[PDB]
């Protein structure tokens, strides 16, 4: 049993910048008995470093491994956008083998003026249940995007629910899907529905239009 | 004397002492321990104390009393099959003793560990062949297993260099809790000789067979292979000593 | 280099039993353990146990001891856990991973993972929802269309387009809890094939608990 600290956590760094990840151990561990792992957005963790010095067979030697006794540091000499992942330092030194809290690397490249689209309800769940409208915000950086629903030119309450996907391995961009489920009957005089987006991207709030 | 120092080794790494010419007083050793289980096969437990052999072999290690059942020709467990097997051909005594407080410089290993399993996984598909230790053989899995096993159940494997034989000489180790007093196990494997015996109990002659306290009496004498009958007396030395 | 293929999201009830089956594609359990590794949803990995089919030996962490049995069938070469006596707090994704021995117990190759979901609420079917592509959109680059999956309870539902062909702009959003314990996720794809479209008979969805598969065609409205 060894509780262990990690790096600050979320890190914003431009591509081509060195990244340092720390792994202090509350209890002393062997100078070379710790292994740094990397898990991609939605997948199984892949071994990056074993023994705190050696590299896993087929791992590009940007991911240098060092540190001994108490503090172990993983240093990524160059950064590409295919490094955005969660890194865990596991001390297979003691027992039971304690995984690290984990650090998240976010590669800081672009601000991606977003693309806003509406997908207004159609006559398949307007023939059962509760319909739902949706607002897609495809290709945008970073995660600082807020969408508020506008109904018949009147602002809406907190009955939304926004879901944002993780950055793509090559694209390194963040797409969104704010949803407004409604009572299946309530589509009478509310002629127009829209989502208002505020972003680093694009001067204005980019509102939209349904009519139909 | 070398038995009474250091950290005695675990069961699979038992050290050996072969005595091929000396005089032994075993009770002068067993007095120094608190004997707990004296079990002997092919010679009586009292008979191992006084009779002459050709070579006396003694093996010593740390073995708790919690599992005295595993250590004999009866068991089929891992102690008598992957750790330490003593020859059934020749006589054999087995002592399971205990260290006392008043004894010093018998230091304590942290725990008693033993090789639970020792197999070989063939260079072919998945065929497995257990490794059974023959007469004392040090249990060929002994290379991977360290002197003491660390945790409750461990897993040590190595790859033999290809040909020979591509088979992972896989081994496992298991430990047992420490006991307040170091509990040891000893194994004596005596074997007789053709017509020569060179290890015998040290039998000392008493003052009845002494030159002194007999001056003036006609006695039989046998001095360093010269025998006769006469009367001894005290006188000033002559000749060369 | 052995790929590890596991089983699929058991939904059990608080007080049940789950046999997660990790398969050793190759036919070959060599001198190689399987170590199991929890990960509570939105949390950080733990250790749960290890076995070696070559020797049958098993070991378990102290907390999970008396509730877990990790076995393997060396002959057919397939390893399983059986977390009997489990509570609602064990709802987590469980991985299986390859040992290396004594001083080299780092987890080399991993399994895809098998989300166990343990609470006596329900199992509900992926009611697929209208797509309805927007008319006046981009000038050809990205005509966005997506077939939505709402109203289902137990995750997972994988939704590939073109039954796993169109893999170049399939954006999938993580399911978010609705008013009921059910949650919903949305799938979208971008086509340059504006009018008509080549392949538009798409949107395969697989639900591991319900085992219901729905395929629908997209129409520009």
């Amino acid at each position: 049993e060894i509780v262990l600290t990690q790096s600050p956590g979320t890190l914003s760094l431009s591509p081509g910048e060195r990244a340092t990840l720390s792994c202090r151990a509350s209890q002393s561990v062997s100078s070379s008995y710790l292994a740094w792992y990397q898990q991609r957005p939605g997948q199984a963790p892949r071994l990056l470093i074993y023994g705190a010095s050696s590299r896993a067979t087929g791992i590009p030697d940007r991911f240098s491994g060092s540190g001994s006794g108490t503090d172990f540091t993983l240093t990524i000499g160059r950064l590409e956008p295919e490094d955005s992942a969660v890194y865990y330092c596991q001390q297979y030194g003691s027992s039971p083998w304690t995984f690290g809290q984990g650090t998240k690397v976010e590669i800081k490249r672009t601000v991606a003026a977003p693309s806003v689209f509406i997908f207004p309800p159609s006559d398949e769940q307007l023939k059962s249940g509760t319909a739902s409208v949706v607002c897609l915000l495809n290709n945008f950086y970073p995660r600082e995007a807020k969408v508020q629903w506008k109904v018949d030119n009147a602002l809406q309450s907190g009955n939304s629910q926004e879901s944002v996907t993780e950055q793509d391995s090559k694209d390194s961009t963040y797409s969104l899907s704010s949803t407004l489920t409604l009572s299946k009957a309530d589509y009478e005089k509310h002629k127009v529905y829209a989502c208002e987006v505020t972003h680093q991207g694009l001067s204005s709030p980019v509102t939209k239009s349904f009519n139909r | 004397s070398p038995l009474l120092s250091g950290t005695p080794p675990q069961v699979y790494n038992f050290k050996r002492l072969v005595f091929t010419n000396c005089n032994y007083n075993l009770t002068k050793l067993l007095s120094l321990f608190s004997v707990n289980d004296f079990t002997c096969s092919q010679i009586s437990p009292a008979a191992i104390a006084s009779n002459c052999y050709s070579s006396l072999i003694l093996d010593y290690f740390s073995y708790p009393l919690s599992m005295k059942s595993d250590l004999s020709v009866s068991s089929a467990g891992p102690i008598s099959q992957f750790n330490y097997k003593q020859s059934f051909s020749n006589p054999t005594c087995l002592i399971l003793a205990t260290v006392p407080h008043n004894l010093t410089t018998i230091t304590k290993p942290l725990k008693y560990s033993y090789i639970n399993k020792c197999s070989r996984l063939l260079s072919d598909d998945r065929t497995e062949v257990p490794q059974l230790v023959n007469a004392n053989q040090y249990s060929p899995c002994v290379s991977i297993v360290p002197s003491t096993v660390w945790e409750d159940g461990d897993y040590y494997r190595k790859q033999l260099s290809p040909l020979e034989g591509g088979g992972w000489l896989v081994a496992s180790g298991s430990t047992v809790a420490m006991t307040e007093q170091l509990q040891m196990g000893f194994g004596i494997t005596v074997q007789y000789g053709t017509d020569t015996n060179s290890v015998c109990p040290k039998l000392e002659f008493a003052n009845d067979t002494k030159i002194a306290s007999q001056l003036g009496n006609c006695v039989e004498y046998s001095l360093y292979g010269v025998s006769g009958r006469g009367v001894f007396q005290n006188c000033t030395a002559v000749g060369v000593r | 280099q052995v790929q590890l293929v596991q089983s699929g999201a058991e939904v059990k009830k608080p007080g049940s039993s789950v046999k997660v089956s990790c398969k050793a594609s190759g036919g070959t359990f060599s001198s190689y353990g399987i170590t199991w590794v929890r990960q509570a949803p939105g949390q950080g990995l733990e250790w749960m146990g290890r076995i070696i089919p070559i020797l049958g030996i098993s070991r378990s962490v102290q907390k999970f001891q008396g509730r877990i049995t990790i076995t393997a069938d060396k002959s057919t070469s397939t390893a399983y856990m059986d977390l009997s006596g489990l509570t609602s707090d064990d709802t987590a994704v469980y991985y299986c991973a390859r040992e290396g021995g004594s001083g080299y117990d780092f987890f080399d190759y991993w399994g895809q993972g098998t989300l166990v979901t343990v609470s006596s609420a329900s199992t509900k079917g992926p009611s697929v929802f209208p797509l309805a592509p927007s008319s006046k959109s981009t000038s050809g680059g990205t005509a966005a269309l997506g077939c939505l999956v709402k109203d289902y309870f137990p995750e997972p539902v994988t939704v590939s387009w073109n039954s796993g062909a169109l893999t170049s702009g399939v954006h999938t959003f993580p399911a978010v809890l609705q008013s009921s314990g059910l949650y919903s996720l949305s799938s979208v794809v971008t086509v340059p094939s504006s009018s008509l479209g080549t392949q538009t008979y798409i949107c395969n969805v697989n639900h591991k608990p319900s085992n219901t598969k729905v395929d629908k065609r997209v129409e520009p409205k």
